[PDB]
């Protein structure tokens, strides 16, 4: 309906942004701080009636370092998503040069077009999210830590100070939350900041396989 | 290289100083330090970790197979 | 003697299940932890391509990356004896089997 569907979209539009930042695309302070009332400004209400719809909510982040690789955000429109709406996806993705998109969903997809995601090439690296999963930032919670994906000269710094082999380093799972939160590939190293209790800060590493 | 290790010896090589120098002195080895009426070789071989006069060399494995040579007269014994 | 034909003498499986196991365990023979799903992500798009012939023995793509990470990795035989290799060779041969 409305004043729910909003508060929804409110949601999973903040968490993404949140998202967004945090794999390091540029993301404004106001853009961040949406309150539900600028989100009724900038967007319209009734979702019913359609003055947002879900292709109207479709956000282009782009990253800090260059603005080549940009990253869409799509909020498809059918409930249940099949492979007829991802080949749509990849054809607007293929006109602007997108090597990169995350799919919200709000109920799953189905097992073949799953497939299908994962059956694109590197030239198309396609996530998918569902809406009851994002209507929260994981990452705020008091349990989890603090997740900094490491790049390749630091992973050779950390494998020669310990003369370790990436065999023996701690495993995370590419299906976890924070990695899939974090959009880790597999072989990556995620440096880890424990808000410990008997030290202060912890730095533990966790390879993603 | 530098040698990135303890400069302390710990309480697991002190014991296994004192075994092997004991056992050494258990075979006729020469005494560096002065025998003040002791017959045990434990207290000779404590006797000589503390004038730091027993020369075997601690080889500390590292677990990728690598290791670094120490001397006993470089690490810093404490009770 | 279950999983197999009694009349031509050929494991019942489909091929890519044996080809693509065949190489994962190639390639954890030499510690290589992060290929076997590096070749699994490969069968999967050969397979959306076209159905594989079972004569021949590489797929032309498995095969060769294979190689490539075997011949790369030839210090690494004494370095895969970790629990997560171990793991992973145990649960692909029991997988497998069930
Ligand atoms: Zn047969």
């Amino acid at each position: 309906d409305d004043e729910e569907e909003t508060y929804r979209l409110w949601k999973i539009r903040k968490t993404i942004m949140q998202l967004c930042h945090d794999r390091g695309y540029l993301v404004t302070q106001d853009e961040l701080d949406q309150t539900l009332e600028e989100f009724k400004a900038q967007f319209g209400d009734k979702p019913s009636e359609g003055r947002p719809r879900r292709t109207d909510l479709t956000v282009l982040v782009a990253h800090n370092d260059d603005p080549t690789d940009q990253m869409f955000v799509f909020f498809p429109e059918e409930p249940k998503v099949g492979i007829k709406t991802i080949k749509v996806y990849c054809q607007r993705m293929q006109e602007e040069n997108i090597t990169r998109a995350l799919i919200v969903v709000q109920q799953g997809m189905t097992p073949s077009a799953k497939q299908s995601l994962v059956d694109m090439a590197p030239k198309y690296i396609l996530e998918q999210f569902l809406q009851q999963e994002l209507l929260i930032n994981i990452t705020e919670h008091e349990l989890v830590p603090e997740h900094v994906v490491m790049t390749k000269e630091e992973v050779t710094e950390l494998l020669a100070r310990y003369k370790l082999r990436e065999n023996q380093l701690p495993r995370i799972q590419a299906g976890d939350p924070v990695a899939r939160y974090f959009g880790i590939k597999r072989g990556q190293v995620v440096k880890i900041i424990r808000p410990s209790e008997t030290a202060g800060r912890y730095i533990t590493y966790r390879l993603v396989q | 290289q530098k040698r990135i290790t303890t400069p302390y010896m710990t309480k697991y090589e002190r014991a296994r100083v004192l075994g092997t120098r004991a056992l050494q002195i258990a075979m006729c080895a020469p005494v560096m330090v002065e025998l003040e009426g002791e017959t045990d070789p434990l207290l000779i071989a404590m006797k000589e970790l503390k004038a730091r006069k027993i020369p075997i060399i601690i080889r500390r494995y590292l677990p990728d197979g690598s290791y670094e040579d120490w001397g006993v007269d470089e690490l810093i014994i404490t009770d | 003697l279950r999983g197999s034909c009694l009349n031509c003498h050929m494991l019942t499986c489909p091929r890519a299940v044996i080809h693509l196991l065949l190489c994962q365990l190639r390639v954890l023979e030499v510690g290589a932890l992060q290929a076997v799903y590096e070749l699994e992500r490969i069968l999967n798009r050969f397979l959306e391509e076209n159905p594989d012939p079972s004569a021949s023995e590489i797929r032309e793509e498995l095969e060769q990356y294979t190689t490539e990470i075997v011949q790369n990795n030839l210090l690494g035989s004494q370095g895969a004896h970790v629990k997560n290799v171990c793991e992973s060779k145990s649960k692909l041969i029991a997988l497998f089997w069930k």
